[PDB]
């Protein structure tokens, strides 16, 4: 019933203030405590904050002089932000809600409970990079092919991640193998997506991929053909 | 952080042993997390598990103080290769801020799979923009560990390759690129190019000649 | 000492501390938690609370406090002539009367306000005093039901054992194993409620007039408390939440102390070692003692 989708800018540079949303479907905001959290390559998740239905804060130890966890219970939008940013600071930030639970193991009256949280539904996640390099669009060059046979698109050099490829703007979906990327030495990464598809249909149905890179705004779409 | 390795056969019981012990009355919670995607909730309160979850996944009760949490994923599968935290919180420590130490639990005794290789030659676009990049894609195989080796004609070449490692799929597979990358000169004067994988102790190629 | 408090009422603190030990040239770092009611502190350095008026004597672990019933007889050539009277009033003729060589069997349970395991009215709660004019002489009601208080020490306390010379091992308070909870007492309202307007009609038939319960007066611990031994521990139950009425339970916030002075010596005080494990006791209410004002 309640679904929730992250914001981001995909990349920041060093010493500024980054800032990401999110998105809350079928329920309301200031009815549920909402949390944010990152996990980067090397380290495990890390509980960066959260805030109440109440809207009071209370950020992590490891943090709390930096991150601001604001909210907008106009629609249905949290907000964080992160001041002067480093290298270390790039992960993949989730907002999740938080439900509180209420453990009691004493007397009620003499104050024998404590106070633990979860947060059971999650979004999908935003990744942002922390580097000074500049953005860059990619260069989708097509991959013709040749019982089955296989076709696709090299999203060459580009920065920062991610990167989104479709088949038909949606319509072909069986087959499709978006492979990760590669970091090369010149510092941005390059991806491959490819297809499997009857050998029957090349030259009828036109194959056409959709790529999209956000941290540039440079969408492209290219055709595949023999 | 570090990371605690675990491995269990196909089919048997999981039992994940939770980080740090609790000092008094506990309220743990467990999460199912993969890297590079959203970690899931597999029981919030000491055995409760919220809706969708499999009744495989148990926890322990805190009846009398004393029992440990853990973790139990009965009949483990391919998809429970995942990293798990235990959340610890109890009415001794003080606000249980991080999620603890992940077990990485790796399901062993899985069926093996072959790679499919796919050698791709440049494109005519990227060609006339005087810059040649194969890409040799190798997928649905298992273990995730390959070993590409590209020829040109007879002798090999190494230098200009950038291999992906290994990352698991939907069906529980891995697959990796393998780009190399060379000036259009030399790919129009080499007779054939090869990709060279070797999985387990077999070996499988598949060339492209420029025509 | 040098003391810290306790975890992220009953303060609790966590002392280290040299020491002694079974050679006189050597010491230890040794470390015990004691209650903040055995301990003040001096300006973070505390001290015993004891160390200034009096030296303390800590019990044989092997002795009990158990009170058991005494039969205190008379020599050979005496007698001791017992009232047989029910609504005897203590003081003035008695028209049953039987001689007998000892008493009944009379258990010493040290108490304070309430009177704990005694001997209950026959019919209708008797109140006995000298001069019920005179305030300063103290009122002793006797209950004729007894309702029941149900005491415990919910913290699993273990024992930890120094030894601060040859053969002398004092036994100090070690960890708190699981929870840290509150010691208190339950007594069942509509059962103090309803043997409270049983000493409320007795009450007026000695004051003719609206008849008022309130809290203790003020000062020492041992004067203005429940205070009883329960298991081996010496509690002070805070009993304001049971005079409390001007004519589901009640519980008694109860503070432990290890340090005690039992019959307001001059100078002499015990050291109850903690006993390990969870304490729980449970007694009968027999009994009153009052204080008017005027
Ligand atoms: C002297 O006088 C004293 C004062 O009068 C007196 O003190 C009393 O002491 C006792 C113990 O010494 C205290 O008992 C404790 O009480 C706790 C609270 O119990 C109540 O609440 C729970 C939970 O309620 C939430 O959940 C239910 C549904 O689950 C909802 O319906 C509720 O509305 C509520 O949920 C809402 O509210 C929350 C708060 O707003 C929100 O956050 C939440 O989101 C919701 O909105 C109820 O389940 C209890 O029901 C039980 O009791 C009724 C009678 O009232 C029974 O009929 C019924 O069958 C139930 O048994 C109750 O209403 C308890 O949590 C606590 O028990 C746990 O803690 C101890 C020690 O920590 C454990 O050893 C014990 O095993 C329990 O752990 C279980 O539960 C936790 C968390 O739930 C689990 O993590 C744990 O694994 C374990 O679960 C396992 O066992 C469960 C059954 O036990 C089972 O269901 C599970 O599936 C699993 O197998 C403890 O009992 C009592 O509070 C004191 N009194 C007062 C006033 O404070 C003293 O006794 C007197 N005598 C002396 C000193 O001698
Ligand atoms: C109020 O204080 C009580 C302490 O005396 C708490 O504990 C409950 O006391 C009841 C009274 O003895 C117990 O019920 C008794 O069980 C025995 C066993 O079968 C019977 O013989 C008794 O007749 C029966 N008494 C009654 C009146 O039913 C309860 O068992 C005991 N509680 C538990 C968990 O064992 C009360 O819990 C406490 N209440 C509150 C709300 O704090
Ligand atoms: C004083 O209070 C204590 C606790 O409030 C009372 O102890 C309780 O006694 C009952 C008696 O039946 C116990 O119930 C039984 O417990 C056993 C073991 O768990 C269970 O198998 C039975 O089915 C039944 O539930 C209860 O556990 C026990 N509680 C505790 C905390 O020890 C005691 O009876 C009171 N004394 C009085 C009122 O005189
Ligand atoms: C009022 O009387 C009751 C019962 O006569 C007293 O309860 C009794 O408490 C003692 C401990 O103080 C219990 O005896 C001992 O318990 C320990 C701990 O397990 C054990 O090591 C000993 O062997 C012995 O059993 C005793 O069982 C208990 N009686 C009952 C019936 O439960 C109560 O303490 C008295 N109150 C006061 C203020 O003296
Ligand atoms: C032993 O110590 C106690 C506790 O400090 C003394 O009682 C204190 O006396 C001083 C007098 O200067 C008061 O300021 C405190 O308020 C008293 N404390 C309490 C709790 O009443 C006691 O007098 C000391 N004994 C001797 C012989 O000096
Ligand atoms: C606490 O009071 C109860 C109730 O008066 C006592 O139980 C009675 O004990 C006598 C002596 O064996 C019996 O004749 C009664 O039948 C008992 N009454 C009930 C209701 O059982 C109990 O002995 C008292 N305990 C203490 C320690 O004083
Ligand atoms: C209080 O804590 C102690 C541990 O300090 C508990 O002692 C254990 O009790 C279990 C009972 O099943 C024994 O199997 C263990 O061997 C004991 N441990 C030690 C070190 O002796 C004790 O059970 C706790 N008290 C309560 C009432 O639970
Ligand atoms: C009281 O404080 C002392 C510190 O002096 C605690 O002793 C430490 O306990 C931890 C946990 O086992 C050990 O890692 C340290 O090595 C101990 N330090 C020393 C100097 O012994 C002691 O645990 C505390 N007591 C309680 C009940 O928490
Ligand atoms: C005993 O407990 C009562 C409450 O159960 C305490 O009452 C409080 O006393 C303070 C100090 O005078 C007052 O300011 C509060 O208004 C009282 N609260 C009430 C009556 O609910 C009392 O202090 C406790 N006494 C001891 C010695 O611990
Ligand atoms: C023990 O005595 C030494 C001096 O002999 C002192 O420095 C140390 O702090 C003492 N330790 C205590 C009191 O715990
Ligand atoms: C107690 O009752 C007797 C009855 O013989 C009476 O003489 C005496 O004055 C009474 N004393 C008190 C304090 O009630
Ligand atoms: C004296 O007490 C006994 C006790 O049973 C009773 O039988 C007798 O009737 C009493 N006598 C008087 C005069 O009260
Ligand atoms: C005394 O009684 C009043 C009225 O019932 C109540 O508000 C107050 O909390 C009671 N005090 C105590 C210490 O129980």
């Amino acid at each position: 019933q309640v679904q929730l989708q992250e914001s981001g800018p995909g990349l920041v540079k060093p010493s500024e203030t980054l800032s990401l949303t999110c998105t809350v479907s079928g329920g309301s905001i200031s009815n549920y405590y909402w949390s944010w959290i990152r996990q980067s390559p090397g380290k495990g998740l890390e509980w960066i904050g959260y805030i109440s239905d109440s809207e009071s804060t209370n950020y992590n130890p490891s943090l709390k002089s930096r991150v601001i966890i604001s909210v907008d219970t106009s629609k249905n939008q949290l907000s964080l932000k992160l001041n002067s940013v480093t290298a270390a600071d790039s992960a993949i930030y989730y907002c999740a809600r938080a439900q509180q639970g209420k453990r009691i193991y004493g007397m009620v009256s003499f104050g024998e409970f404590f106070y633990y949280y979860y947060m059971d539904v999650w979004g999908k996640g935003t990744t942002v990079t922390v580097s000074s390099a500049s953005t860059k669009g990619p260069s989708v060059f097509p991959l013709a092919p040749s019982g089955t046979a296989a076709l696709g698109c090299l999203v060459k050099d580009y920065f920062p991640e991610p990167v989104t490829v479709s088949w038909n703007s949606g319509a072909l979906t069986s087959g499709v193998h978006t492979f990760p990327a590669v970091l090369q030495s010149s510092g941005l990464y390059s991806l491959s997506s490819v297809v499997t598809v009857p050998s029957s249909s090349l030259g009828t149905q036109t194959y056409i991929c959709n790529v999209n890179h956000k941290p540039s705004n440079t969408k492209v779409d290219k055709k595949v053909e023999p | 952080s570090y990371v605690r390795p675990l491995s269990v056969a196909l089919g048997e019981t999981a039992s994940i042993s939770c980080g740090r012990q609790a000092l008094g009355s506990r309220a743990v919670q467990w999460y199912q997390h993969r890297p590079g995607q959203a970690p899931i909730l597999l029981i919030y309160n000491n055995q409760d598990r919220p809706s969708g979850i499999p009744e495989r996944f148990s926890g322990t009760p805190d009846i009398n103080f004393g029992t440990r949490a853990t973790l139990t994923i009965s009949g483990v599968e391919a998809g429970d290769e995942a990293d798990y935290y235990c959340h610890m919180w109890d009415s001794r420590s003080g606000f249980s801020w991080s999620f603890g130490g992940a077990t990485r639990l790796t399901v062993l005794g899985q069926p093996k799979a072959a790679p499919s290789v796919t050698l791709f030659p440049p494109s005519s676009e990227e060609l006339q923009a005087n810059k040649a990049t194969l890409v040799c894609l190798i997928s649905d195989f298992y273990p995730g560990a390959v070993t590409v080796a590209w020829k040109a004609d007879s002798s090999p070449v190494k230098a200009g390759v950038e291999t992906t490692t290994p990352s698991k799929q939907s069906n529980n597979k891995y697959a990796a690129s393998s780009y190399l990358s060379l000036t259009p000169m030399q790919w129009k004067m080499h007779k054939s190019y090869s990709c060279q994988v070797t999985h387990e102790g077999s070996t499988v190629e598949k060339t492209v000649a420029p025509t | 000492l040098h003391c810290t408090n306790f975890n992220p009422r009953e303060e609790i603190k966590n002392c280290s501390f040299n020491m002694t030990t079974e050679l006189r040239d050597k010491k230890q770092r040794v470390h015990s938690l004691f209650y903040k009611l055995d301990i003040v502190q001096i300006n973070s350095e505390y001290r015993l609370i004891n160390c200034n008026t009096s030296a303390c004597t800590q019990a044989c672990p092997k002795v009990s406090f158990e009170p058991i019933p005494i039969h205190y007889c008379a020599p050979a050539g005496f007698a001791i002539l017992k009232c047989k009277d029910e609504e005897f009033n203590g003081t003035g003729p008695c028209k049953n009367v039987s001689t007998v060589q000892c008493t009944h069997g009379i258990k010493p349970v040290v108490s304070t306000q309430l009177l704990l395991n005694g001997s209950l009215a026959k019919k209708e709660v008797k109140i006995r005093s000298e001069n019920i004019t005179n305030n300063v002489k103290t009122i002793i009601v006797q209950l004729v039901n007894p309702v029941i208080i149900n005491c415990t020490r919910p913290n699993n306390n273990t024992r930890k054992s120094i030894r601060i010379g040859p053969g002398q091992a004092f036994y100090a308070t070690g960890a708190i194993i699981g929870d840290i909870r509150q010691a208190h007492c339950n007594v069942s309202r509509s059962d103090w409620n309803k043997t409270l307007q049983q000493v409320a009609r007795q009450l007026r038939k000695h004051f003719v007039k609206t008849i008022i319960f309130t809290n203790s007066s003020g000062g020492d611990l041992e004067v203005t408390t429940h205070s009883f031994n329960c298991g081996g521990e010496f509690f002070y139950c805070n009993t304001s939440g049971l005079f409390n009425s001007t004519w589901e339970n009640i519980t008694l916030p109860c503070r432990i102390k290890q340090i005690i002075n039992m019959w307001q010596r001059t100078g002499q005080c015990m050291y109850a070692p903690p006993i390990p494990g969870v304490i729980s006791c449970v007694s009968n209410i027999t009994g009153l003692l009052l204080t008017r004002d005027g």
